[PDB]
């Protein structure tokens, strides 16, 4: 089954292509409506695969150097192997001398396409965590933040180094455990510092006066975090506090840049408001004037945006180059400046968390999930990820989209048409988790094409690791080319890969126009129909959901930025450019479950029609979990047959969706905002705005008309 | 008495055995008796020449020396509902006014007649006219702003070398010991700053477990790091500051910092006080070499280098003028074992009315002497009274004009001496000239007024008034000459001559004053003849010429010379004299011709000896009173009685090398000597340390550099000096 | 107009 | 919305207590002292003067005037709350001795309370009559 195929391959190799059969002719490759692409998840979790503690075994050919895999042609008699990429014949390493048919290397078995190796030869570097705390906020919000940070500290590894930077008007780099005094270095949050400057101004396992091992500093740090007080500087009437966000962050990057360059480090910045005293400034201290809105940005009424944006982009590139991750945790009612800072967590594989207040379960729980561990009590985070892709000669790489940076490498694998971060064969990914999902765009320049994803990274344990994934897909049979290809289509994967591109061009500016010309080009090439006859159009069960996915995506909050704040839009796209397929789909097309006495919970169309009065709805907008009570059921809740032991039945119904909302409302990293509403409730809007040019019906009709007409 | 002429070449024993006393103006009885105390105010010429011509003929400088804020026993404090002051020149109603219409008074300075308000009533019996020294309570218009609170800011250098000297401990120890004695009420504010290559602020909040060391590393762009707890309220934070004082010493032991950024540090210190003003105490141990204010090292001279002084930069002068404008005074504590260019650093104190303290080669283990000395100088420093945001003016009767001022302060518009801080140990001098013949008058007056804010937030005006007679005869001018006052005023003059020209010129000008005065005398009357009043003139000048301030052939170092000049410029007349020409007494044989009047204490009064090694004796013991310290020299062949009954040793050989003081033995000899020493110390409020260390071979016999009457390889002997003077006098 | 004067 | 606080006896305008922090004061200080002189047994017991960028806010109780300057933009509502606070404290502390003193600033030490109270109003994170001062003067 083509479905069982798509499924098993995503499980084994954490990959999902737009097409599993590829063009074998230059004429069809160029006429590919949706590009040959993949949703790649370099560190996907699975059935406890056995780690290889022996070197991987590379090919002997300067340029190639592909890793020995199941596709390689082996010859146990002559202790030789042929690289399936450059055909180069290779001798086995001495430790492979005992090689035999009845006991052969794991990397050759098809079950081990996708395998991990460990390299041990250099003393491992300890992880590094740098807290960068804002102090311009309310007492309750700050106390919450401190408790949140003290907790995270008890979860850290003994050998991990820690550092603390606090800010408000000034910026304080704390020298940890200086006994009986507790000192820090103050800097004006009014002017930036490179790193060479900072270094000169500031002066067996490594460490600094500023970055010390947890086991030796945890108590002092736990106390300092506990005594942190709000910015001493008073905030005059009608004024915002002076917050030097941009300089504090530039000082954090600089500190690490000159202390531990090129090693896993996590710069976690906690924000309570926007930067008001740039570099990095996002607004002025006059409360009179509001923080830019998208409207403001379109009518050229936002003097700080571009300048501030430029500041965090340089920082993002500074840290991403050094191999350091930047997390931004922002909590406040008004906006924070996420739009201007987004690149920091985006280029590096840093996290972006947004909430109303640090003193909420929403934030608290989302923050500790960050330190979630695996069956070995080890963080589900990787640092300094270097992704390298090997392709058959017939294949080239256009580019990638997602959390990563180009290492600007050159080779015959690089294609002319660059997409997202492309024109390279290697990408850095300062921060990665078992969830990170990149998008790789390829171009076609017996059968079977091959691609090898080589990912090297620093494990939480400190070990250097190399994940290897070698997939293979059939070259389309010339005597059926388009038929074989159309059967291999992965509508979901294509929706997200196409969606990925649209959001990329938008956040890098019509986009909806491009999305449509392709949806139409797809209908004409793979649909069924009599020209000039709309009612005749149909799609295989292989393509039928694509238009609908397209519908929802073009009305989604990802391309219709208004009705949302610039920060909210940056937050949304952030999570959508990292997510794996399934999560991505939900983001684009929220799932909807219905609950009623007549039958068990069942999914239902995201249509207004699905909103009944005697039904409870559960909507999952990846970002939010919402429970709606039909008019009828709202009364029964109001006139509460609460303590009526008579209605144990009415109790099961009311909590059915609630139970289901518990489960998911945990496994999900960014904890979703929970919403309990009903007909009449003001919050029902979220449901009413996701459901339903206009409707899908009309949308579809217009599509069929255009599809059966001119090409 | 005696209007007799003296031949310095025949007496050669002029120096009296009793302490010298200031001359008594030739005034009527009733007037002289109200005159101002001479330890406070005084003149080079008690008989003011009537004309500039007459003054010039006498070839003697005309000027005043003063100690305006000197600690007194009894001070008349008027709380007058109104300050009576002449409506023209604004002079304070004093005891030397002319009361006529018994409802109208004649101002003794500008002669105008004023009306005595119906509040001043026998108006002549009023305190303001029965006292030359008096303190007034200033009304609201005598203050540009609410009385500032008392603010103390201690700025410590913590460089590697600073750490090695180990002074921070005692300083902190003294502060702890004297926290409650610092002048001031509940409004007192105290702060602390340390520094090396960076500036270290210290926040103190009761809410926090421990003090915060806020460090600014931007040396070219200093700034205050916090707004509320750097200058804390002592009363409320006593505890908090006490921990800090106990913590600081232990904070830099392992320091590797080698450079000191004194400039930036002081600028930061400035910004922190700029808002209230106050007193900044700076403790530096080496040449500044980092940041603005940087100073280049210099090579120390030697007994070989000729007379070929001034600041190498104006940074510290500019900074002081700024401190001054914000009512900030800066006291400098230099405890350096190497050249530190005090010639440039001093400026931070001179122009801000501060004062510099020098402890050469200070070390906690190696230099026990500098250690005890700092201790006692800090004791006085930290507990003496203090006045804030003050100004002073010296007014003199019409005809007379002040043209040059001497001392640490800043001169606003002529005679508006700006004094950010005013201490009871600072002395001042002034140079006047007769701009208008005093033919009209027969009496002239001088009035100085000190306007300041007390440690208790009260504006006060302390006033002194001196009245002197006018004379029109060369002879009368000489009869009133105050030899010590002239010595003092000449030193100040000589110091400026040094800065302004060279040390040579300064040394010549000094010798010329003696020559020209005596020469002028002679041309108005075989051997060197001088009037009685000037019989010690050549002696005190020679003394002045052999002092570390002007001496030449010596092996003296730069900072020492400058520090010496700093003292001439800021020290009260008496200490200037005790230092230049220390009092020498024999002390291994004291007896009963003393002040055995003091109820249960006798107190021998041994005769004063002239500063010649010929007055010594290898069989005795001699004490030298040099004002700031007391050196007891013991002879090699001293008696056993003095060794065991006074020193507590059995033989000369075992007299402990550095001996910081005498033991108190149960012996009459000890009681006699301890009595004498203790009386000497009671004659001043700055406890002078004593040290016997002056053995006949402690290589510390720097007791001799004071026998200013003997000849050195590079200095004339008292007698040679007289010989050289006489050769010129009648050339 | 200096301070210790009053004129 | 900054500082300058003076407490003076109305009759003679005798200064009783004040508090100022810069890092000009000179001008507004004179005007304030001008006001005190002018104020008498007939003057308004609560007033707010307009002096440009600045705005004076005073109140009179028991022959004593509580004055305060600040940028006009400053809440007139808070200004008087600040004075009342000072009054009760002062009256309770020195209200009865006020009419016997003769020296200026006989209560300089009230300096402390004035400033600790001051911060509780110059920082949003803690929470009559009008005439252009120029006239009265
Ligand atoms: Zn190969
Ligand atoms: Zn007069």
């Amino acid at each position: 089954t083509y479905l069982e195929f798509i499924q098993q391959n995503e499980e084994r190799d954490g990959v999902r292509f737009s097409w599993n059969v590829w063009p074998s002719s230059r004429l069809e490759a160029t006429r590919m409506v949706v590009p040959v692409a993949a949703l790649f998840t370099p560190l996907k979790e699975r059935p406890d695969l056995p780690p290889i503690q022996y070197e991987p075994v590379l090919c002997s050919r300067t340029t190639c150097r592909a890793v020995l895999n199941p596709l390689c042609q082996v010859d146990y008699r002559a202790k030789l192997w042929a690289c399936n990429f450059c055909y180069q014949r290779n001798q086995f390493p001495p430790s492979y001398a005992g090689i035999s048919e009845l006991n052969q290397p794991a990397e050759l078995l098809p079950q081990f396409s996708s395998i991990e190796y460990v390299v041990l030869r250099g003393p491992q570097m300890p992880l590094i965590f740098l807290y960068v705390v804002d102090t311009c906020m309310e007492d309750e919000d700050l106390q919450a933040l401190k408790e949140s940070m003290q907790m995270s500290l008890s979860l850290l590894p003994p050998t991990a180094l820690v550092g603390l930077i606090t800010f408000g008007r000034m910026v304080q780099v704390h020298e940890l455990g200086c006994e009986g005094i507790s000192k820090s270095y103050v800097f004006r949050g009014t002017k930036d510092l490179s790193a060479k400057q900072l270094q000169e101004m500031l002066g067996p396992p490594p460490s600094n006066r500023f970055l010390q091992p947890v086991q030796k500093i945890d108590m002092n740090l736990t106390d300092l975090l506990g005594e942190l007080q709000r910015d001493p500087w008073p905030v005059p009437q009608g004024k915002r506090p002076l917050r030097s966000s941009g300089v504090a962050l530039s000082i954090a990057v600089g500190l690490l840049e000159c202390t531990f360059p090129n090693t896993g480090a996590r710069i976690m910045m906690f924000i309570g408001g926007p930067a008001t005293q740039g570099p990095g400034m996002v607004v002025g201290d006059e409360l009179k004037t509001p923080i830019r809105s998208w409207h403001d940005i379109d009518k050229d009424n936002a003097k700080y945006v571009k300048k501030g944006t430029k500041h965090f982009e340089a920082l993002a590139n500074r840290a991403a180059t050094t191999g350091h991750v930047i997390d931004i945790y922002a909590c406040a009612l008004d906006q924070t400046g996420l739009l201007e800072m987004k690149c920091c967590p985006n280029l590096t594989g840093g996290y972006m968390v947004m909430g109303d207040s640090f003193n909420t379960s929403l934030f608290k729980q989302t923050f500790q999930r960050v330190f979630t561990k695996d069956m070995h009590g080890q963080f589900k985070m990787g640092f300094g990820g270097t992704l390298e892709i090997k392709t058959s000669r017939e294949i080239k790489i256009s580019g990638a989209i997602g959390p990563c940076v180009s290492l600007n490498s050159k080779g015959p694998c690089v294609s002319e048409n660059e997409i997202g971060t492309g024109g390279t064969c290697q990408w850095k990914i300062c921060g990665l988790s078992p969830t990170t999902t990149l998008a790789i765009y390829f171009e076609v320049v017996g059968g079977r094409g091959a691609i090898q994803f080589v990912t090297q990274y620093q494990h939480s344990s400190g070990q250097r690791r190399i994940r290897v994934t070698t997939i293979a897909r059939n070259w389309a049979d010339a005597q059926t080319q388009i038929q074989n290809i159309a059967a291999s289509f992965d509508q979901e994967a294509a929706a997200i890969l196409m969606a990925r591109l649209a959001i990329y061009r938008a956040e890098t500016e019509d986009v909806l126009r491009w999305l449509d010309r392709q949806l139409i080009r797809l209908c004409q090439k793979f649909g069924e129909y009599h020209k000039d006859d709309p009612s005749s159009f149909r799609f295989s069960e292989t393509f039928s959901l694509y238009p609908q996915f397209m519908f929802h995506l073009r009305r989604s909050s990802f391309l219709q930025v208004f009705n949302n704040s610039p920060d909210e839009s940056s937050y949304y796209r952030h999570h959508f450019m990292r997510q794996d397929l399934t999560q991505s789909l939900i983001m684009i097309q929220p799932i909807l479950y219905a609950y009623s006495f007549s039958g068990p919970p069942e999914p239902v169309l995201l249509d207004s029609s699905s909103i009944l009065a005697d039904r409870i709805l559960l909507m999952d907008t990846f970002f939010q979990i919402l429970i709606y009570h039909g008019e009828t059921i709202a009364q029964w809740r109001k006139s509460g047959y609460q303590d009526m032991p008579e209605y144990e039945n009415f109790r099961h119904l009311l909590q059915a969706p609630v139970d289901d909302a518990q489960e998911i409302l945990h496994s999900r990293f960014p904890m979703p905002r929970y919403i309990d509403t009903e007909h009449g409730g003001s919050q029902a809007r979220f449901l009413l705005s996701k459901v339903n040019d206009v409707s899908l019906q009309v949308f579809m009709d217009h599509l069929k008309k255009l599809a059966v007409s001119s090409a | 008495e005696g209007l007799r002429v003296v031949n310095l070449l025949q007496e050669r024993n002029m120096l009296p055995s009793t302490p010298l006393k200031p001359p008594v103006p030739n005034l009527h009885e009733d007037i002289q008796k109200l005159n101002c105390n001479p330890e406070l105010f005084r003149c080079t010429l008690t008989s003011i020449p009537q004309t500039q011509a007459l003054l010039n003929k006498a070839k003697l400088p005309l000027g005043l020396l003063l100690h305006p804020f000197k600690d007194l026993v009894q001070l008349p404090v008027v709380t007058s509902s109104t300050i009576v002051r002449c409506r023209s020149c604004r002079t304070y109603i004093n005891p030397f006014v002319s009361f006529l219409d018994q409802r109208r008074w004649k101002c003794n300075l500008c002669y105008r007649v004023n009306d005595v308000p119906e509040e001043f009533l026998e108006p002549h019996r009023r305190p303001e006219v029965q006292n030359a020294t008096i303190e007034f309570m200033a009304p609201s218009e005598y203050m540009l702003r609410p009385p500032q609170p008392p603010v103390y800011l201690f700025v410590f250098d913590v460089s590697h070398n600073a750490v090695e000297t180990g002074y921070l401990n005692s300083v902190c120890q003294s502060l702890l010991d004297n926290l409650d004695l610092l002048p001031g009420n509940t409004r007192t504010k105290i702060g602390f700053i340390t520094f090396d290559s960076t500036i270290h602020f210290y926040g103190l909040q009761e809410s926090l477990s421990q003090p915060q060391m806020l460090i600014v590393s931007d040396i070219e762009d200093v700034f205050i790091p916090m707004p509320e707890n750097l200058l804390v309220n002592l009363n409320e934070s006593k505890e908090l500051v006490q921990d800090l004082l106990k913590t600081l010493p232990q904070m830099f032991t392992k320091t590797l910092e080698t450079q000191s950024a004194l400039g930036p540090a002081l600028q930061a210190a400035f910004k922190l006080m700029s808002p209230t003003g106050g007193r900044m105490s700076v403790f530096q141990t080496q040449l500044p070499t980092l940041g603005v204010g940087a100073l280049k090292p210099r090579e120390e001279p030697n007994h070989r280098s000729s007379a070929k002084m001034t600041p190498s930069t104006d940074f510290y002068k500019k900074l002081a003028l700024d401190c001054s404008g914000q009512q900030v005074a800066v006291d400098l504590f230099l405890l350096s074992g190497q050249y530190s260019d005090l010639a440039s650093l001093g400026c931070i104190s001179r122009y801000s009315a501060g004062s510099v303290y020098y402890y050469p080669s200070y070390h906690h283990q190696h230099n026990p002497v500098q250690v005890q000395k700092l201790q006692k100088e800090l004791q006085r420093y930290l507990t003496r009274k203090i006045g804030f945001e003050a100004v002073m003016r010296i007014r003199c009767t019409k005809g007379l004009s002040i043209h040059t001022f001497h001392g640490n302060f800043f001169v606003r518009s002529t005679d508006l001496l700006s004094l950010p801080n005013v201490n009871p140990d600072a002395g001042y001098a002034v140079q006047m000239s007769v701009e208008e013949s005093l033919t009209d008058t027969q009496l002239v007056s001088f009035q100085s007024a000190l306007l300041y804010t007390s440690s208790k937030g009260e504006r006060r005006i302390r006033v002194h008034t001196l009245c002197l007679p006018v004379v029109s005869t060369l002879n009368d001018v000489f009869l009133g000459a105050d030899v010590q006052a002239i010595s003092g005023l000449l030193a100040n003059m000589a110091v400026d001559r040094s800065m302004t020209a060279s040390l040579s010129d300064a040394r010549d000008a000094l010798v010329n004053a003696v020559i020209d005065s005596l020469s002028a005398y002679r041309s108005s009357v075989p051997g060197l003849m001088v009037p009685f009043s000037l019989r010690l003139f050549p002696l005190f000048v020679l003394a002045l010429l052999k002092q570390k301030s002007f001496q030449t052939g010596t092996n003296a170092r730069l900072d020492e010379r400058i520090f010496a000049m700093c003292q001439v410029k800021n020290q009260p007349l008496v200490y200037l004299m005790l230092t230049t020409h220390p009092s020498l007494y024999r002390v291994d044989n004291l007896s009963d011709e003393g002040a055995l009047n003091i109820s249960d204490r006798t107190i021998p009064q041994p005769p004063i000896l002239q500063l010649s090694v010929e007055k010594l004796s290898r069989d005795g013991a001699f004490l030298m009173d040099a004002g700031s310290v007391l050196m007891l020299w013991v002879g090699k062949n001293c008696t056993q009685n003095f060794l065991s009954q006074v020193l507590g040793v059995q033989n000369y050989a075992s007299i402990p090398q550095p001996m910081t003081d005498l033991p108190e033995l149960d012996t009459p000899e000890s009681a006699r000597i301890i009595a004498f020493i203790s009386w000497l110390r009671e004659q001043r409020p700055f406890f002078p340390i004593l040290y016997v260390i002056a053995d006949e071979s402690p290589m510390k016999a720097n007791f001799l550099q004071n026998m200013i009457e003997d000849r050195t390889e590079s200095a004339l002997s008292y007698y040679e000096f007289l010989l050289h003077i006489q050769q010129q006098v009648n050339k | 107009t200096d301070i210790e004067m009053n004129r | 919305m900054v500082l300058l606080t003076m407490i003076a006896r109305v009759a003679d305008g005798l200064p009783l207590a004040a508090s100022m922090q810069e890092d000009d004061l000179q001008q507004y200080q004179s005007q304030a002292k001008q006001l005190f002189r002018k104020l008498n047994e007939q003057s308004p017991t609560r007033c707010t003067l307009e002096a440009g960028a600045m705005t004076f806010h005073y109140i009179i109780e028991q022959g004593v005037c509580y004055l305060v300057l600040c940028e006009a933009a400053f809440p007139k509502k808070l200004a008087f709350a600040y004075l009342e606070d000072l009054h009760s404290e002062f009256d309770e502390q020195h209200g009865k001795k006020v009419p016997t003193v003769s020296r200026p600033y006989s209560f300089i030490e009230f300096d402390t309370f004035i400033q600790k109270t001051k911060k509780l109003y110059i920082d949003s994170r803690a929470r009559i009559m009008v005439a252009n001062i120029e006239e009265v003067l």
